[PDB]
RNA sequence: AUGGUGAA
RNA sequence: GUUCUUUGUAAAGUGCCUUCGAAGAGUCGAGUUGUUUGGGAAUGCAGCUCUAAGUGGGUGGUUCCAUCUAAAGCUAA
RNA sequence: GUUUGACCUCAAAUCAGGUAGGAGUACCCGCUGAACUUAUAUCAAUAAGCGGAGGAAAAGAAACCAACCGGGAUUGC
């Protein structure tokens, strides 16, 4: 058997909850290099010849999500349930549930890497939505820690 | 700019050979003389023979007017027999 | 058979729901404008879109002159089922077949018929070129039981079809189809309306992202105004 | 020799990329050791093996989930060209006007194919842009000079620098398509003859002093749509060529008038067409069996007596081409 | 002693 | 020296006021078995049971004080 | 979807761009290492052998030396 951190992970979100989570994802997808490329191009034309709000992007860097977490700026936190160093990712649930984040457990890094345009990310997280998606970021916040706190209430129990 | 410039301005190998054309026409007139018309058994007899080992690819018919000459919808079988035969010939 | 989610259940029941109060509102507007009740409705006098490429919107309205009209399929609403009402329609028209498309005579009873059905079909008012074309590339005749489809292949089968009418040639067909002819409506209705293929016809790498870009353009090129007065949109068929 | 599985093996290439660079270059079997080999080094296989990349990179990203990156992908992307494979080929202009006959059959051919799944109708368009091109020039230079019409379609002999290129052209009827023929193996010579009918009407318009490609007339493309509609812009030899010199025709309903238009602009006649509209002519070409109209300033003739004419290039009295009466038998001009 | 050579 | 370029709300330094303010673990150390020195506190090095804290720890002399911050690395004379 | 693609892993290329072998060896840096020779001590952390670079090599800017009015990388006399 395993201890009670180990087998915490691979308790991931059902299939609806994680298609609409990653629905919700994919309406931030950071710009990839072209895109951002393009456009600093397209800025430099307008400037040769002669204001935008805060742009808004999912945070996924491990470092970047753990600084976030601590300070209570994000409020979804996604976990990579396939980690090969599973220490990096041991901490990070109880840190969340210590931090009162709301987190979920998703399967597979690949998919995380995907909706971030890199090959694997270890996590991924939100910290600021546009006000449309504010009651459904919400809802889904709302949605996951119904199916993971109360529906997994002894996931950190059992061995 | 593509096509906008001359490239002029080959079988003579002895293991080369050039690719034959097809012969002309076999009489296959819409309107020829009533000779051509096959008679009813021979006519059973070619379309009862095998494709690709026969005389003719048709059957020549005595139609009366130009407006009432019909389609071909064979054309595209020995375009792709054509078209079959220029690449598998072994010369 | 597959289990069936909610989503798509609630999604089909919504959408189905707009287009029966849409297709209500419609026809009741039209019924009153037909009993020359227009003292209190939005507009009166009926208006035709043209939609061409960049794109440039023109609105002129419909006089009683009548016209050719040809209107093709589209497949749409996604999750719209299609009503009773616009069922009817379809049947008449034998058009449920999906890319499938005929020619109608455009008169003022069948305006109220296409604004129902706009969203379902793209209309519009092709050359007489684009007809020559379409009546020469596809078409089908019925033959002896006569359970055969075959294609149109010779001019002496017209003359046996029809005759009466001196359609001998698949040009008699051509003229009276595109000319206000006598024998317009006999000879459509025979005519077994073209079954035209699919835009991309096809499925893989390439083919998938052709397919999304020519999703993306349908958008854009063909909308869906579900207003009480919505004016009938039409595009170049001829480019098709 | 080395079988042809040894030979795909050595290439390590596609059966079906073997078999476009196969007929690309003309290779014929069991293949010979030497021409493989020497096959090995065209660029055709590095633009394949780029394909093939390209193929896999965008199935990546369209997985992933990131449009973008496929559309910009697929934006980038260039085709390969045959310009450079046609003069190994064909060293010389003559070769290549000698092997036009199949190029101008498969033309042709597709260009009357209805649109299908197997070939997009881009191909279609595009043959049929070719074929235009064609007519347009031969009946500016006026060299057709053998008409038979046949079961199979009309026999046309272009006498382009007096080569006497013989194509055939099917009727405008719809054709069923058969599952028998694979498209696959007919689409790679459809772009192999569509280039080098390219290159063959840029060199024959260098040559005659026209503009290449000339653009096509908008009016006549919405009425008239064909060889006619298609205007060329700059910038004698046999009697067929100088028959109906300043002669008017109208061509009924009934009659092709796609294959008698570019008949009779090649002789050097007019023609007048009533379906153009959905007065001074000297013929009237009808199929009726029975004719109502019956003026005495049009003299009613059939198909027959132009083509007659063409073939033998007489001018033949109108004694036996009346309409409602038999035509003479039709003879192969060969 | 260390490092190598040969051998009825 | 001669020059051609500079580039952009770009970079750096000093004093003052405010808010923060992170340091290397099978590692030290103890135990045990061998090696090293002429080295009395075998320090140092070698196998292994065990194995810690951060106003902490190491090195020393006096009932407190003195110095430093190991378990990472580069550098010509 | 009885199906496609990704992440991870494992292999092949007479593929493209790269490097180590060995020699030399007075000096250096580590392992290893005896006897003659003298009453554990001593020849001797030497001789020989093994591995690694240079024109020098190692070390080098304190968990240092000191108990003084404190000094302040290592290196050699």
């Amino acid at each position: 058997k395993v201890p009670p951190t180990i087998a915490q992970f691979q308790y991931t979100l059902d299939r609806n909850t994680a298609a609409e989570t990653f629905k919700l994802f994919n309406k931030y997808r950071p710009e990839t290099a072209a895109e951002k490329k393009e456009r600093l191009t397209k800025e430099a034309a307008a400037v040769a010849e002669g204001a935008s709000p805060k742009p808004y992007a999912v945070k996924y860097g491990l470092n970047h999500v753990v600084a976030l977490i601590e300070n209570k700026k994000a409020k979804l936190v996604l976990i990579a349930n396939d980690v090969d160093p599973i220490e990096l990712v041991v901490f990070l649930p109880a840190l969340c549930k210590k931090m009162g984040v709301p987190y979920a457990i998703v399967k597979g890094k690949a998919r995380l890497g995907t909706l971030v345009n890199q090959k694997t990310s270890a996590v991924a997280a939100l910290t600021e939505v546009r006000a449309e998606d504010e009651a459904a970021l919400a809802k889904l916040v709302s949605t996951i820690d119904a199916n993971f706190a109360d529906k997994y209430d002894e996931v950190k129990k059992h061995w | 700019e593509n096509y906008q410039y001359d490239l002029w301005g080959n079988d003579h190998v002895m293991h080369l050979r050039a690719p034959k054309l097809p012969p002309p026409t076999n009489e296959e007139s819409y309107n020829p003389p009533e000779e051509y018309l096959l008679s009813p058994e021979e006519k059973e007899a070619w379309e009862n023979t095998e494709y690709s080992e026969r005389e003719r690819n048709f059957i020549p018919q005595k139609y009366s007017a130009l407006r009432k000459v019909p389609g071909y919808g064979e054309s595209i079988r020995e375009r792709f027999e054509r078209s079959l035969d220029l690449y598998l010939a072994p010369r | 058979n597959k289990f069936v989610r909610a989503e798509s259940i609630v999604a089909k029941t919504l959408a189905t729901s707009r287009e029966k109060e849409r297709i209500k509102r419609v026809s009741i507007l039209e019924d009153k404008k037909a009993k020359n009740e227009t003292q209190h409705i939005a507009s009166g006098k009926d208006f035709i879109l043209k939609i061409t490429e960049g794109l440039i919107r023109e609105k002129t309205t419909y006089d009683g002159k009548p016209a050719l009209l040809f209107i093709v399929r589209v497949r749409g609403p996604l999750a719209v089922n299609i009503p009773n009402k616009a069922f009817k329609i379809l049947s008449l028209l034998r058009l449920v077949e999906t890319n499938t498309g005929v020619f109608v005579k455009l008169t003022k009873n069948v305006y109220p018929l296409l604004k129902v059905i706009a969203p379902y079909v793209v209309i519009g008012k092709p050359s007489l070129s684009s007809i020559r074309s379409l009546i020469q590339k596809r078409g089908r005749i019925i033959y002896k039981a006569e359970p055969h489809e075959i294609v149109l292949n010779d001019n002496n089968i017209v003359e046996e079809q029809l005759g009466d009418h001196g359609i001998i040639c698949v040009e008699d067909i051509i003229h009276e189809i595109a000319t206000m002819g006598e024998s317009f409506s006999v000879c459509n209705f025979f005519l077994q309306p073209f079954k035209l293929n699919r835009e991309v016809s096809g499925f893989g790498s390439l083919n998938r992202l052709r397919k999304i870009k020519q999703r993306e353009a349908e958008s854009r090129t063909r909308q869906f105004s579900n207003a009480a007065t919505a004016p009938v949109i039409e595009v170049d068929i001829d480019s098709l | 020799f080395i079988t042809r599985s040894q030979a795909v093996r050595k290439l390590q290439v596609s059966l079906a990329d073997f078999r476009r660079l196969c007929i690309f270059k003309g290779i014929y079997p069991f293949y010979y050791a030497k021409d493989i080999q020497y096959l090995m080094h065209e660029p055709v296989l590095a633009k394949f093996r780029e394909h093939k990349t390209f193929a896999r990179k965008l199935t990546r990203a369209l997985g992933r989930g990131e449009v973008s990156s496929a559309k910009r992908l697929e934006e980038n992307r260039d085709s390969y060209t045959l310009d450079h494979i046609i003069k190994e080929r064909y060293p010389s202009f003559p070769d290549a006007i000698r092997d036009i006959d199949d190029a101008l059959n498969m033309l042709f051919l597709f260009s009357n194919l209805p649109s299908t799944n197997q070939v997009s109708s881009k191909i279609i368009n595009d043959a049929q842009k070719i074929c235009n091109q064609w007519l347009a020039y031969v009946a500016k230079e006026r060299l057709v000079r053998k008409v038979f019409v046949s079961i199979k379609g009309v026999y046309y002999q272009a006498n382009i620098k007096g080569e006497e290129v013989r194509w055939l052209v099917p009727f405008k009827f719809p054709e069923n398509i058969p599952s028998d023929v694979d498209f696959r193996i007919m689409l790679t010579f459809l772009e192999f003859y569509s280039t080098l009918l390219h290159f063959v009407l840029y060199k024959l318009y260098t040559d005659s002093g026209l503009i290449y490609p000339p653009k096509l007339d908008l009016k006549k493309d919405k009425i008239i749509s064909g060889l006619s509609s298609y205007i060329l812009e700059s910038r004698y030899d046999s009697p067929v060529a100088s028959l109906f010199s300043a002669f008017v025709f109208y061509v009924s309903r009934e009659v092709p008038i796609d294959i008698l238009e570019f008949l009779i602009l090649s002789c050097g006649g007019n023609v007048i067409s009533e379906a153009a509209m959905d007065s001074k002519v000297t013929h009237q070409i009808v199929d009726r069996p029975v004719l109502k109209n019956k003026v005495a300033g049009r003299t009613y003739i059939q198909p027959q007596w132009i083509f007659d004419c063409i073939n033998k290039g007489e001018l033949v009295p109108a004694n036996k081409y009346l309409p409602g009466e038999a035509l003479p038998p039709h003879l192969s001009p060969w």
